């Protein structure tokens, strides 16, 4: 799942 | 502290080097030596903050996920026993998360927070004191209630002010719409709540996209296709 | 040294996890630490040594060409005149990669190369020894000559030892060969002496080939057709 | 240009 900003 | 001897401005400067280096950890300890000057943080300067350390971050959740993984695979039925250390070195990437972790809660604490008055630094510092306590969350196993509240009631106070004070397309409104959603599903098993707030930031930020310039425009859309992203996994 | 309360199969075990978890510092340190214990490295273990320290330098390498061409960018004709950070940054990413160059070359002296016997494990170790001298040749600007002859002399034994006693198509010797027409063409200002030293041992592999198996088949091409990737950006 | 492992 994807969250605010880089990895 | 071992920047203390650097001015300010260098730090920064040095901060965006290091991004452009790929070298986050310097990056990182850069931004918390400017932050430790005891100044405000302007809007790029929160950002360079924010950038180093999930990128710190990320690298270490990714380890400890890689980890457990084959952590879990050991406890299983016919599994060979292999020793303590898979176990040991778990413990180890685990309390090198926390500690960043707890750098970065230390910084908002002391003073971040307190002295942001303005709803986009309040927001902003806020948002990531809820995304810092999700990552201590998604390696705790015994004060984990209350780590999970932690996360729960910053993000909470950060969506209050941002429902107030910003429009409904702000990115860090969306930002935090979409990291609160993902708390919902991930840690608090509340996938129910996940989706419908995921749902209604997305719905209320389309009814506001004719307000905004193209470059705005494309600001917001580009979380909000990360919402709709996150959509599709869930229904 | 940190690794010294922890047995010899254990920081093995440990570098192993380190390298699914894609954190090469620890698997260096890890590995180190094994070196430390002072018995001779299995083929497996040699190679997780290589792993672990190329994959930390190469970072390193990286980092500082970027910042080495902000630099060289900042010294042009109407550049700005920035203040002393990008070297200082420069310097310190410099300083940090000399420091694993020389960690690893103090492994290779003390004791790995002296008590290397068998072929495969001379070679391997004096390979290593050229490349980490070439890593600190590629940042040189001052005992550049005598980085580089040590770079060169330490290939040049590898060379005559892999000529007398492996075949044409052993993976260590073609690596071998690969990187030190690597140094004549980016170090040594020897493009005639890469380009000739690379066609040979191709072709020198490539008659050999008919000897083995499926599998050492595979091994060998691969690290042929690099030098053919070479080869076609010189030629 | 290619050397031998990885970068
Ligand atoms: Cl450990
Ligand atoms: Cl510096
Ligand atoms: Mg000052
Ligand atoms: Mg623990
Ligand atoms: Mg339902
Ligand atoms: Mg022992
Ligand atoms: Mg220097
Ligand atoms: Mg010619």
């Amino acid at each position: 799942f994807k969250t605010e900003g880089p990895d | 502290g071992a920047m203390g001897s650097m001015e300010r401005a260098s730090l920064i400067q040095k901060a965006k080097l290091a991004e452009q280096a790929e070298r986050y950890e310097d990056m990182a300890a850069f931004m918390k030596g400017a932050v430790e000057k005891g100044e405000e943080l302007s809007c790029e300067e929160r950002n360079l903050l924010s950038v180093a350390y999930k990128n710190v971050v990320g690298g270490q959740r990714a380890a400890w996920r890689v980890l457990s993984s084959i952590e879990q695979k050991s406890n299983e039925e016919g599994s060979e026993e292999k020793g303590p250390e898979v176990r040991e070195y778990r413990e180890k990437v685990e309390t090198e998360l926390q500690g960043v972790c707890d750098t970065v809660l230390g910084l908002l604490d002391s003073h971040l927070i307190k002295e942001a008055g303005d709803a986009e630094s309040r927001v902003f510092y806020l948002k990531m004191k809820g995304d810092y306590y999700r990552y201590l969350a998604e390696v705790a196993t015994g004060d984990k209630k209350r780590i999970i509240d932690s996360a729960r009631s910053a993000y909470q106070e950060a969506m209050d002010i941002s429902k107030k004070e910003m429009p409904p397309t702000n990115p860090i409104r969306l930002g935090l719409a979409l990291n609160f959603s993902v708390f919902h599903y991930e840690i608090a098993n509340s996938p129910e709540e996940a989706i419908s707030l995921a749902k209604t930031t997305f719905d209320e930020a389309m009814a506001d996209l004719h307000t905004l310039s193209e470059d705005s425009y494309k600001d917001s859309t580009l979380i909000m296709q990360l919402l709709r992203d996150n959509l599709t996994l869930w229904t």
